[PDB]
DNA sequence: TGCCTGGTGTCTTGGGTGTAATCCCCTTGGCGGTTAAAACGCGGGGGACAGCGCGTACGTGCGTTTAAGCGGTGCTAGAGCTGTCTACGACCAATTGAGCGGCCTCGGCACCGGGATTCTGAT
DNA sequence: ATCAGAATCCCGGTGCCGAGGCCGCTCAATTGGTCGTAGACAGCTCTAGCACCGCTTAAACGCACGTACGCGCTGTCCCCCGCGTTTTAACCGCCAAGGGGATTACACCCAAGACACCAGGCA
């Protein structure tokens, strides 16, 4: 976690010393530690003494439900909070309807398979309906107004906007209590933005930086990651610890099948897509 | 192809004793001392340049490169043989 | 890139370092990585040793003596920065035997 | 006058890196002589080395003095940063002449030989 | 001082092969124009380098004295030099061959697309 800079001063940093660098946007000891010494200096009324100071003693210092009762099962009872699970499938095979599920399960109650946490949607694909959350609340009994208020939404235009969002994600992740990050379509912007072959480098150290900002929230505020892949990257095999492979049965009915986890068997399991609610196949 | 300082060296050498020849192995070590000033003074000249944050390497940075590496007499009169012969080039 | 290649020395730093150092006009994408993995082994390894004469000095933080010990009590780190001065480092305890009294 | 029921078929590049086939001449390999250099033996002399004496220069200690160090204060020169803009160097296409590879020849140098001079060591 | 002998230097002759020059060619430097940008200059800030005063005290300094070490001298013996004799292998020249350095010819991956084709008479 965090060590405020309040801890500097008592290495003898002067008091005044540490309110400029916190005018400068440091706020702890391991902010101001692992930076250099310029932008200490940078700030009016701190000299390169008192830099010195601060550098050398700062070192010193420093189960969500998917409510598919047979797919919480195959996952032994929902996702984790704290980590990324990865659900790649073809089209239509209701990723949207599952986000717009878990949008309204994350605020269920951690013993009705909640997180009892509000909900992240990241839309890059403007299939956001306010309306199939209320049907999902509505289906698990929450309230639908609840569901849209428990849920901070941002369309991204671009894998810029795309990692942009995540700084407004971890400021706002502080002020309020989260249980689910959804990402629909995480993979599209780096499809049509990175689309040479001299940019599949480029097109994974952005992935690369997204994910390693999704994992520090994770691991920061204990809050489920959830991203949707088409998969008609390599660097997501490390990066995902639960890969689902979602396949369609015809009508509304679908295939899920684990195609990784170092723990769960790879195994099947068959759901259903109803208007209420991503649930479980009822043949 | 493959390049050296031979006809140079030897044009030098018929201005300072017209009738003096020179030895193929001799005029190796001729060729292979130009190279080495070259780098020396280049090398020297990129540094001045990047330690002052400068992308243009100018006839200031050889000279003061030429100052750091040659000694004494040597220097001044390489010195002022470069500027003069800057002074002819411009006009 | 440093999390991709496993490290703790700035790839990307070091990468920028190269393109304007003007030592190449290209730069693989290997090379800043493998440098960058270079450097962080080598102050690995002065840092072990250093650490080591520290706390056989029963100090609990490493000064220019114990690098300047760990250095010339190196054959390999010593071949390596054997015209190099360390501020602040003195010298190897070492006196002739003949000097010593009979 | 008023009636149904029948399957089975193909064939299609593009971009940007690693491999063997090609090939030729020098690097590697051997033979043969011949001669200069290396190997070996030996005598001896001179140089390394150990021992000894001495005298003087340097280490040690002590009283004096000198200035380095530290701490505060003052100010101004100049390092450092920013803004602007213009000169200057990258870049690019057409031209061409300087520079390089190849060929040829003659003169500087090298090899040989023989006399002169130098130099060394024994007398 | 002398003198003989061994080594080197010098002087001249002959040869030979590499340096110097010439010529064809080709590609790299030059010229002319354009454009971005970098660095030259102005100006402002504010850091730190220089200058100073005063007090303290630890370091420098001058000197006395004793003695350990540098240095000169002497003897010894051993081991390196220098020279004669034998051996050997480096060196010169010539030939064979092959291997590797430089040049030309050859897969693996993801990409999805694309519809056609009517025939057959009885009671």
């Amino acid at each position: 976690g965090p060590q405020p800079i309040s801890r500097l001063e008592q290495c003898g940093i002067n008091a005044n010393d540490v309110k400029k660098l916190e005018e400068a946007g440091f706020h702890t000891v391991e902010a101001v530690a692992y930076a250099p010494k310029k932008e200490l200096i940078n700030i009016k009324g701190i000299s390169e003494a008192k830099a010195d100071k601060i550098l050398a003693e700062a070192a010193k210092l420093v189960q969500i439900t998917t409510g598919s009762k047979e797919l919480d099962k195959l996952l032994q009872g929902g996702i984790e909070t704290g980590s990324i699970t990865e659900m790649f499938g073809e089209f239509r095979t209701g990723k949207t309807q599952i986000c717009h599920t878990l949008a309204v399960t994350c605020q269920l109650p951690i013993d009705r398979g909640g997180g009892e946490g509000k909900a992240m949607y990241i839309d890059t694909e403007g299939t956001f309906r306010p309306e199939r959350l209320l049907a999902v609340a509505e289906r698990y009994g929450l309230s639908g107004s609840d569901v849209l208020d428990n849920v901070a939404y941002a369309r991204a235009f671009n894998t810029d906007h795309q990692t942009q969002l995540l700084y407004q994600a971890s400021a706002m992740m502080v002020e309020s209590r989260y249980a689910l990050l959804i990402v629909d379509s995480a993979t599209a912007l780096y499809r049509t933005d990175y689309s040479g072959r001299g940019e599949l480098s480029a097109r994974q150290m952005h992935l690369a930086r997204f994910l390693r900002m999704l994992l520090r929230l994770a691991d920061e505020f204990g809050v489920a990651v959830v991203i949707t892949n088409q998969v008609v990257g390599n660097i997501i095999a490390h990066a995902s610890t639960t890969r689902l492979y979602l396949r369609k049965g015809r009508g509304e009915t679908r295939i899920c099948k684990i195609y990784d986890s170092p723990c769960l068997p790879e195994a099947e399991a068959m759901f259903a897509i109803n208007a209420d609610g991503v649930g479980d196949a009822k043949d | 192809r493959k390049e050296s300082y031979s006809i140079y060296v030897y044009k030098v050498l018929k201005q300072v004793h017209p009738d003096t020849g020179i030895s193929s192995k001799a005029m190796g070590i001729m060729n292979s001392f130009v190279n080495d000033i070259f780098e020396r003074i280049a090398g020297e000249a990129s540094r001045l340049a990047h330690y002052n944050k400068r992308s243009t390497i100018t006839s200031r940075e050889i000279q003061t490169a030429v100052r750091l590496l040659l000694p004494g007499e040597l220097a001044k009169h390489a010195v002022s043989e470069g500027t003069k012969a800057v002074t002819k080039y411009t006009s | 890139r440093s999390s991709r290649a496993g490290l703790q020395f700035p790839v990307g730093r070091v990468h920028r370092l190269l393109r304007k150092g003007n030592y190449s006009e290209r730069v693989g994408a290997g090379a800043p990585v493998y440098l960058a993995a270079v450097l962080e082994y080598l102050t690995a390894e002065i840092l072990e040793l250093a650490g080591n004469a520290a706390r056989d000095n029963k100090k609990t933080r490493i000064i220019p003596r114990h690098l300047q010990l760990a250095i010339r009590n190196d054959e390999e780190l010593n071949k390596l920065l054997g015209r190099v001065t360390i501020a602040q480092g003195g010298v190897l305890p070492n006196i002739q035997a003949v000097l010593l009294p009979k």
